[PDB]
């Protein structure tokens, strides 16, 4: 009963999604667990934190980035590189240290860089930069963020989120 | 008419449009995919029709033009579905989810990790109909199963088996009792995936029996590991309902009334397989299990029937509820 509208809210998703919309559960996976560990650290649940915590990362490093291919995207896959390692190593810091403010501008990177892929469907301050650098690439070269993002496998999505 | 149907509210246009988001659209062809994966055939296409009659958020899902299932679902807000253990008080428009009966909420999307925090499985407004389709098409599983569901199901099969679909069809066994022997496992809720072996027992036997009927329990023992695994995965503890012993030869001497006491004893036991999570599987013997498959499953869809020749031997069988 509760794990049928579970299962058929990721599974029904995935199978249908492109290689572009394979990328945007993605977004949208992780930046319901950064709320939710922004929403639990809030409320003193450190534990429940950490789980939270370690799904955004797990989804960033193993989903996100491990989509990105650097011959076919060039500068766009290597700036979002950069731009995933420093999410993680905040978000390591944001479980180790109780910091809610280290989740939030994960959440905003994230958001920055989503809102942009959410656009192109086919037919600290320094970080901040570098995901404007990667918004206006998504933007204004199209086939060539596909190529560089849009790589991963329905398979990897579904265990990521489920 | 239409085999499969849904009639939906002006509201719901764009979730079942292609030219806009079509959210629901894109589930409803992942559902069928997955129906063609793990049921062994592909079912017929869900007609989608615009009914302006209905309410604006109301959608049906229909079936041979009988209704079959309906409910709300709201496109810019999240249903956040309560398993009975979530705290917290949500504001919204409380419902109850059109698939089962949990209690439920519509709520905004921004109270949408909110509501996760409090512990409510929160879905987007197409997967409440998606699992409303997708709870009822299993259901019908059997209906959704006609003769050209069959034949080309016959001639998948005679691409991949040529040597064994040759002399079989239409010479030992014919298209219509082909078609109702695969019926009857469909309608009991074990998929006819491996046509590997439906197709080699029916080579063994056909030639001697012509009870279609009497052709699916030797297809079905033929089957019987397949059929353990799909209820008892791994090696784990097979947790079964059992007759007593004197009821059996109370049974089997009838299939040689108070058929109102053997159903509410039987809905006992299912109610006593829900603790200590056991599936609602009743091993009986292989004289039995035709008979009271036909007669319980009838108000009790839920229940398995089981025979003592198709469960696998070795393996750690048990006990658990008692109808006498």
């Amino acid at each position: 009963g509760i794990k049928a509208y579970a299962q058929v809210s990721v599974e029904s998703a995935v199978m249908s999604a492109s290689p572009h919309q394979l990328i945007e559960m993605l977004f949208d996976g992780a930046n319901s667990a950064l709320v939710r560990a922004r929403l639990f650290l809030e409320q003193g649940d450190v534990v429940a934190k950490g789980e939270a915590l370690s799904k955004a990362i797990n989804i960033i490093d193993n989903g996100l980035k491990a989509g990105l291919d650097q011959e076919k995207g060039g500068e766009i896959a290597t700036n979002l590189s950069e731009l995933y390692d420093y999410m993680i190593r905040r978000l390591l810091q944001a479980n180790l240290r109780n910091d809610a403010q280290a989740i939030e501008e994960v959440e905003r990177l994230l958001s920055n860089i989503a809102e942009a892929w959410k656009q192109i469907s086919p037919k600290s301050d320094y970080a901040t930069e570098v995901s404007n650098m990667s918004r206006a690439q998504i933007l204004q070269q199209a086939g060539t963020s596909v190529l560089a993002q849009a790589n991963q496998v329905p398979q990897n999505v579904l265990s990521l989120l489920r | 008419e239409d085999s499969l149907g849904m009639e939906v509210g002006y509201r719901l246009i764009p979730m079942v449009d292609f030219q806009q988001d079509g959210e629901l659209l894109g589930r409803i062809r992942s559902i069928r995919k997955k129906f063609a994966q793990d049921m062994g055939f592909l079912p017929p296409v869900v007609h989608i029709r615009d009914n302006m009659d209905l309410q604006p958020a109301r959608y049906r899902i229909l079936m041979k033009g009988v209704e079959i299932g309906s409910g709300d679902a709201y496109p810019g807000r999240w249903l956040a579905i309560n398993p009975g253990t979530a705290a917290g008080t949500l504001p919204g428009e409380k419902t109850v989810d059109p698939a089962f009966g949990l209690d439920a909420i519509w709520i905004e999307s921004a109270l949408k990790e909110q509501a996760q925090i409090q512990g409510f499985t929160v879905v987007e407004a197409s997967t409440v109909v998606a699992t409303h389709l997708n709870h009822l098409i299993g259901q019908f599983s059997a209906e959704l199963f006609g003769r050209q569901e069959a034949q080309q199901l016959l001639d998948r099969v005679s691409q991949e088996m040529p040597k064994l679909t040759e002399d079989l069809v239409p010479g030992v066994v014919t298209l219509t009792t082909l078609h109702k022997v695969l019926q009857n496992l469909l309608a009991e809720k074990v998929p006819i995936r491996d046509m590997r072996t439906i197709l080699e027992t029916l080579a063994e036997h056909a030639p001697l029996q012509s009870d279609p009927h009497e052709l699916t329990a030797v297809v079905r023992v033929a089957l019987g590991r397949a059929i353990t695994q799909q209820w008892f995965p791994g090696n784990e503890e097979v947790q079964v309902i059992g007759l007593d012993t004197a009821l059996e030869r109370l049974l089997l001497q009838a299939l040689q009334g108070l058929a109102d006491r053997l159903l509410a004893q039987t809905q006992e036991a299912l109610s006593r397989q829900e603790m200590l999570g056991a599936p609602p599987v009743l091993l009986v013997n292989h004289a039995l299990r035709p008979l009271l498959s036909r007669f319980l499953r009838r108000s009790l869809p839920q229940l398995v029937v089981l025979s003592n020749l198709e469960l696998s031997d070795n393996r750690h069988i048990r006990m658990t509820a008692t109808i006498g």
